[PDB]
């Protein structure tokens, strides 16, 4: 393909389902002489991550730390550059162009988050801030120093334009909304637990979330209520993510550090496990066209099919 | 001229990076030695076998390249102190990891992060890497003047915004972990939102090497260029004084202008500091620098000790002025032809008060007869070189201790400059008193009158440094238990300079006693840690004519004495209210006289140099 990397970075870092079924891939090189990243189109999921079948496919000036499609085109980055780049696909749908590359963080801009409004969009970064931006102006909206540590997770609210979640190293889970003078709300068990380290809502009720912690707990929280509703000891590890199925009643798909993605019910109770990877699971997407196929990317360079039992 | 660098958290490739820095003007490079979000497993399979290099390799840069223009910087995912048992395994394996290579490379300097109270497992974790083998790399803490909590938004609506000083503490009881050690500095965080004067004038004792400053700090004047507010410009030239380097961290901000403006405004404020004291710009080069007091009465001095005696016209002319006032006192108009005084220089080195009292006989129009009384021999061939070329038979020079001379006949004046840094710690009071005898009764004694002083200060470095000349085949403690020369530079003063000793000549009192006791109790309104006792002295050589290098008195120019240092051997941590009581004693036997000192409150020292054991003058 043409202005396509000759071969991808061993470190995939994201993998994202667009609603026809192309599979969106960020790779990043945490290793070796450079230290870069490349974005990657694969309409044919079941052949990545070669390079030598991919769609469209670009690298980047540094690497990609956490992605996410903007509509159905656009390519939202996250790099360590301490810039939040926009990526759109072209018409062909076999280049992608660079839109904007707006260097606003101070630091590695860890996490990012596309609003429910399509043309906003949350960025957490390691230097303590959270910004709005508007795609369309290609500007930061409002900047927030809400947190004291490192910006682990933002994640935008479903269907409230206005309403993210966030999460820090200052063991602080944000519920936030711009809409509010002060619109950091400190939510959470009052009593300190351990680190939070990935946030996802819940796909339907528009209160529920899900939050992972540093040592492997997977917990349910209830927005309205401010106490946990209930827990489990999924991982050994960090919990890296937290996915929800696309089903009417959603699964949830909890992949961390040691090298194991786990489906569990309601309930939080275990009902798919798989050890495929070997390094860190990185992202986890659930396919649209066929609900039982959960694709995951890790460290190890492997794009997993995997068939989940439902 | 500055010297400064580029913080950056993500290099690419080092060639470019290092190369765009360097074209900006920076002189180092603050970079992650692995990549930041590379974190590592150690113990757990499979992520323990990660297959591939874990970063790049060293041949990226000479080795001239890695000791002088690459800066560490830990990876931000290591967390020696956190609460999970796994995290801390890691985090410890990949400091040392990262630490090891940082050594492997040979770099000049590795940052590390104080950014939270306890980091008692990660002072131990650098502790063991430093004393594994023998380097001298430096070790630079990151840690802010104000704590990130501290510094955020009240963005929160169920979290609202000594606990102001909250970071100093971080940093003391880390350096207290590790025991003083000289391979660890501070790299000072600058905020957006300055502290009080209080915790910036704590910091300031401390060894600061590196300044970070945010680009988020900088104002934006009207053309654009980042500017300071008038508090950090303060900041910024009291940082210039200790000579650090600057440390420039985040993204260009003015993205406008070109971001080596940033570094431009610097050197600006540089060439813009008022104009270095002349005893700052004259003593350069010995800040801090410790040196053993002079002796000149039980040791004999070289020639360029005597040098840098004299090339201080304002301390002579002082002394020119207090004999010429002194000779009209003496001698009325009607008897300047007739009467001739007396003067005995006792101790005239190579003459430099022999020449000054005869331009203060000239500029009377009086007539004296002058005696040149030194011990030193070696001085003494100078002193009769000058007596028979220039000064002829009106200067008598006697190679003699002053006091066994017997002088043929009685002194009007007798002048001598017998004083050190803590004014009788050269013995001038034993001296003058032997040689009191052959004065007239209605004698006059240039100086009559000198007092020393004392003032609690707080150095860190200082104490550093007394504890680093332990020497082999003596005390091992005996270094903190003797005074030093030293011009005090990077320390901080915990009260106001006290009167200490006090000595008169003559002495009309019938029994001499020069051995004293005094006690002094220092308010100290602010919480440090006492490390010693500076010494000034001010000295009366006649009537209004003083010289001092007591700060307050300083006399102006005048840069022929450095200040004297007493160390403690425990440094004790004062708070805020507290006073600190030190008592001093002047002990003398028939061969020796010594100085021992005790701190009483707000807790007891021991007794320092007890019976001169550690420190003794020669009689
Ligand atoms: C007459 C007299 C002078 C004394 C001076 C000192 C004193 O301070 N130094 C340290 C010093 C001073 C100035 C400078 C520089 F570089 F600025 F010139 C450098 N180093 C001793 C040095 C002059 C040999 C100590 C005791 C003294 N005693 C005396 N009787
Ligand atoms: C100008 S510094 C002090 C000078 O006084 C001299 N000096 C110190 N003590 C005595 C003494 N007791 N008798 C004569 N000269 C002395 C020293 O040799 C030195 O040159």
């Amino acid at each position: 393909p043409p202005n396509a990397p000759a071969c991808m970075e061993r470190q995939l870092e994201a993998a994202r389902y667009r609603s026809d079924g192309a599979l969106l891939l960020g790779a990043s090189s945490l290793s070796g002489r450079c230290w870069a990243g490349s974005l990657w189109l694969f309409k044919d999921p079941c052949a990545a991550p070669n390079e030598g079948f991919c769609s469209a496919g670009v690298q980047t000036e540094a690497g990609v730390a956490d992605l996410t499609w903007v509509g159905e085109r656009g390519i939202l980055v996250a790099s360590d550059s301490g810039a939040v780049e926009l990526w759109e696909l072209d018409e062909n749908e076999t280049l992608i162009v660079s839109k904007f590359c707006k260097y606003e963080h101070d630091d590695i801009v860890s996490t990012v988050s596309v609003l429910s409004s399509g043309t906003q969009a949350v960025s957490g970064s390691k230097d303590i801030c959270i910004k709005v931006w508007d795609l369309a102006q290609q500007v930061v909206l409002s900047s927030y120093r809400a947190h004291a540590a490192q910006v682990t997770c933002v994640a935008a609210s479903p269907h409230k334009d206005s309403v993210f979640l966030s999460c820090s190293e200052d063991n602080r889970i944000l519920l936030w909304d711009t809409r509010c003078p002060k619109p950091a709300s400190q939510i959470g068990c009052s009593a300190p637990g351990y680190l939070p380290t990935s946030l996802a809502w819940h796909p339907q009720q528009s209160e529920v979330f899900v939050f992972g912690d540093e040592n492997g707990t997977v917990s349910l929280v209830d927005t309205k209520s401010t106490s946990c509703v209930l827990s489990s000891a999924v991982h050994s590890q960090c919990v890296t993510g937290l996915v929800f199925s696309p089903h009417s009643v959603p699964f949830l798909a909890s992949l961390s550090e040691d090298c194991s993605l786990a489906v569990l019910d309601s309930s939080l109770s275990e009902l798919f496990r798989s050890q495929a990877h070997r390094d860190f699971v990185r992202d986890a997407t659930w396919s649209p066209l066929n609900h039982s196929l959960l694709t995951t990317v890790g460290w190890d360079h492997q794009v997993v099919h995997h068939v989940v039992p439902t | 001229r500055v010297s400064s660098g580029r913080d950056l958290n993500c290099v690419p490739e080092i060639a470019d990076t290092l190369g765009a820095v360097a074209k900006q003007g920076f002189d180092f490079l603050c970079m992650p030695v692995f990549h930041p979000r590379f974190k590592r497993e150690f113990i757990q399979e499979p992520a323990k076998n990660r297959p591939g290099p874990q970063t790049r390799s060293d041949l990226l840069l000479s080795g001239r390249d890695w000791n002088t223009l690459i800066v560490g910087k830990l990876s931000p995912w290591i967390r020696p102190d956190s609460k999970v048992e796994k995290i801390r395994r890691n985090s410890e394996a990949a400091m040392l990891q990262e630490l090891n290579f940082g050594a492997y490379l040979g770099l000049p300097a590795f940052l590390l992060p104080l950014n939270q109270e306890d980091n008692t497992n990660l002072a131990r974790v650098l502790t063991n890497h430093i004393h594994t083998g023998h380097h001298s790399s430096m070790f630079w803490m990151r840690v802010p003047l104000v704590a990130p909590e501290d510094l955020r938004d009240d963005i929160i609506e169920n979290a609202p915004t000594s606990g102001e000083e909250k970071t100093w503490m971080w940093w003391h009881n880390f350096r207290t972990l590790c025991d003083y050690s000289k391979r660890i500095a501070v790299a000072l965080e600058i905020g957006a939102d300055l502290p009080s004067n209080h915790v910036i004038d704590r910091w300031l004792g401390e060894p600061i090497k590196a300044a970070i400053l945010p680009t988020s700090i900088f104002l934006t004047n009207k053309k654009g260029f980042p500017v300071l507010s008038k508090m950090h410009q303060r900041l910024i030239f009291r940082l210039l004084k200790l000579e650090v380097q600057f440390i420039i961290t985040g993204t260009n901000h003015h993205s406008e202008k070109e971001f080596c403006s940033y570094l431009q405004y610097l050197e600006y404020l540089s060439q813009n500091r008022p104009p270095p004291n002349a005893y700052e710009l004259f003593a350069k080069g010995y800040e801090d620098y410790l040196q053993s007091p002079l002796q000149p009465l039980m040791d004999n001095l070289e020639s360029q000790t005597y040098e840098v005696f004299e090339k201080d016209p304002i301390k002579y002319s002082q002394y020119q002025q207090a004999i010429y006032k002194c000779l009209l006192d003496r001698v009325p108009e009607e008897e300047k032809d007739t009467n001739v005084q007396v003067l005995m220089v006792l101790g005239a080195g190579r003459g430099p008060l022999v020449n000054a009292s005869l331009r203060a006989a000239k500029q009377a129009d009086r007539r004296i007869k002058l005696y040149a009384v030194e011990k030193n021999p070696n001085a003494v061939v100078t002193l009769e070189n000058w007596q028979f070329e220039e000064w002829g038979s009106q200067v008598t020079v006697v190679s003699s201790d002053m006091r066994e001379w017997v002088a043929p006949e009685k002194a009007d004046i007798i002048v001598s400059e017998l004083l050190g840094s803590f004014a009788d710690n050269e013995l001038s009071p034993e001296c003058l008193d032997g040689a009191q005898h052959f004065l007239k009764d209605d004698g006059v004694s240039i100086p009559g009158e000198y007092t020393s002083f004392l003032a609690p200060i707080s150095s860190s470095k200082l104490y550093n440094e007394v504890r680093a000349c332990r020497e082999k085949d003596r005390d091992p403690e005996a270094q903190f238990e003797m005074p030093y020369v030293v011009r005090l530079h990077n320390f901080h003063q915990l009260s106001a300079p006290q009167p200490c000793f006090t000595f008169s000549h003559p002495n009309r009192d019938p029994m001499i006693d020069n051995n004293r006791y005094c006690t002094l109790e220092f308010p100290v309104e602010v919480n440090t840690v006492l490390h010693g006792f500076a010494g000034y002295f001010e000295t009366v050589l006649y009537q209004d004519i003083t010289l001092s290098i007591r700060p307050e008195t300083h006399s102006p120019g005048m840069f022929s004495w450095f200040p004297i240092l007493f160390p403690i051997k425990q440094p004790i941590t004062v708070r805020e209210g507290q006073t600190i009581c030190v008592r001093f004693w002047r002990c003398s036997n028939s061969k020796k006289v010594w100085y021992e000192w005790a701190v009483t409150a707000p807790v007891c020292s021991a007794i320092h140099n007890p019976t001169g054991r550690s420190y003794t003058i020669g009689l």
